[PDB]
């Protein structure tokens, strides 16, 4: 189902197993750093036990990092079966193009992990930098979306820990800030109806 | 307006459109040592040999993916850095684009370094607007990682594309490196004849003079300058 879906849950508890295979995965984890945040946090030990294995057999991941994360997403993102293959720099900019504890931070980094052998992905078309602006806190740009859709057109995708903005056509959202569950895909219905006959998700 | 669909239409790459401390600049420049070189086949060299041990060192292994004597990571890794750094030191690591994003972070923690920063060497084509086989997208940017061990700029490098075959990092790397007024003693391994710098020890195979001193460098280093942070004012003598 081309339109938008998504399913509102935590995603340390919901069995991926029924949403089926993707040939893209995304994910802007709430990564434990620092202290306080304005949002709830996984642990590493929890960020470790998603079930990102059962989402993909061949397949692209992107993986933003920051701080510490950029050496924990990179343990994730092997334990959970991928090599590290590309990294997205996305330069931050105000509306006039000009960027925004050692050095300030003009970038946030996205990595690439790859699963398996991908075939027929349009490899190369895009560069591995973005330059576009800065929204509200944490929004990543769409410009994302762009580049995974011209390396993998059509295919279906996976988002994790999106918001309701992040809701994208051939894309599946899962996040604790959507509303609802949204699918259309027979295939998924059949499956989380058959999972979670109440449609309680816990 | 998408940048990423630009680049895609016309071959400009997105960061063609990004839009672009004197007094500090005038104290690094009094602090500076003379510049001093060793030529020295790092292979077969015992580093222990560089003495005193460094404040800062700067590390840049050519690596085959610049070209298309290249070190691989396997070689990198098997450098003694640890045993010339200082207890409190700081590292930077010319990582390329490809696997030494993930071998350069094995380095620095097999040398007893965390990274603190990840600065990103961005490469313009405004001039003319060919991939590894697992890269995904078209590479266009070089990490250099920043360690630290113990206890004004940002980490952006936007420079036009260099001719191929030229290896040169952007010079503006030794701004950043020198503006953290990290200390006085400061390696550059692999560093070339082109790269030779006031207040930096030099030591590379391809240098074609050599001035270094063990006794004479560390003379520059002697009380009362030995906690010097290159940033500061010269003591007075006589
Ligand atoms: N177990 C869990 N299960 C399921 N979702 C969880 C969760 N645990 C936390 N999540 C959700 O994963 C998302 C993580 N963001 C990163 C921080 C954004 N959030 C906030 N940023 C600032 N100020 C805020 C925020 N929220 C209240 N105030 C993805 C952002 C997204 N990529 C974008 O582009 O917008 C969040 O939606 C998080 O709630
Ligand atoms: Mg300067």
């Amino acid at each position: 189902l081309f339109p938008p879906q998504w399913i509102c849950c935590d995603i340390r508890y919901l069995d991926v197993s029924i949403l089926g295979k993707f040939a893209v995965v995304m994910a802007d984890p709430p990564w434990d750093i620092h202290m306080e945040l304005p949002y709830g946090t996984l642990t590493d030990d929890e960020m470790r036990r998603l079930n990102i294995p059962v989402l993909q057999d061949d397949g692209f991941l992107f993986l933003w990092v920051t701080g510490r994360a950029m050496e924990l997403g990179r343990e994730c993102l092997n334990l959970w079966g991928y090599e590290r293959v590309d990294e997205i720099i996305w330069v931050k900019t105000n509306q006039l193009q000009r960027i925004i504890h050692w050095l300030n931070h003009g970038k946030e980094h996205c990595l690439v992990g790859v699963k398996g052998n991908p075939q027929g992905f349009n490899q190369g078309l895009d560069c591995d930098v973005i330059v576009a602006e800065v929204r509200s806190t944490s929004h990543k740009p769409d410009e994302i979306y762009g580049m995974i859709e011209r390396l993998s057109p059509g295919t279906r995708k996976i988002e994790l820990f999106g918001r309701p903005h992040n809701v994208q056509p051939n894309w599946i959202t899962l996040g604790n800030q959507l509303d609802g569950i949204h699918l259309l895909d027979p295939d998924v219905v059949a499956r989380f109806k058959q999972r979670y006959p109440d449609g309680i998700i816990s | 307006n998408d940048y990423c669909q630009h680049f895609v239409d016309t071959g400009h790459r997105p960061q063609n459109f990004i839009r672009d401390i004197r007094l500090k600049d005038e104290l690094i420049a009094k602090s500076n040592t003379p510049p001093m070189y060793l030529q020295a086949d790092i292979e077969a060299f015992d580093i222990r040999e560089l003495t005193p041990k460094f404040d800062v060192i700067l590390l840049e292994p050519p690596l085959e993916e610049y070209y298309r004597k290249c070190w691989t990571w396997d070689d990198i890794m098997k450098l003694e850095i640890d045993e010339i750094a200082a207890p409190r030191s700081f590292i930077f690591l010319w990582c390329g684009s490809g696997e030494g994003l993930d071998l350069g972070r094995v380095c620095l923690r097999k040398w007893g370094y965390r990274r603190c920063e990840d600065i990103c060497w961005i490469k313009t084509n405004k001039n003319n607007p060919t991939l590894d086989p697992k890269a995904v997208f078209q590479r266009t940017k070089e990490h250099c990682l920043m360690g630290i061990k113990g206890t004004v700029d940002i980490d952006l490098i936007i420079t036009e594309e260099p001719e191929i075959g030229n290896i040169e990092k952007p010079v503006e790397i030794f701004h950043i490196i020198e503006h953290f007024c990290l200390g006085r003693r400061r390696l550059h391994l692999f560093g070339r004849d082109s790269t030779i710098r006031p207040g930096w020890l030099t030591v590379g195979p391809t240098l074609t003079n050599s001035n270094y001193n063990a006794e004479t460098y560390a003379s520059y280093f002697s009380a009362p300058n030995s906690y010097l942070t290159g940033c500061t004012e010269e003591i007075e003598r006589l």
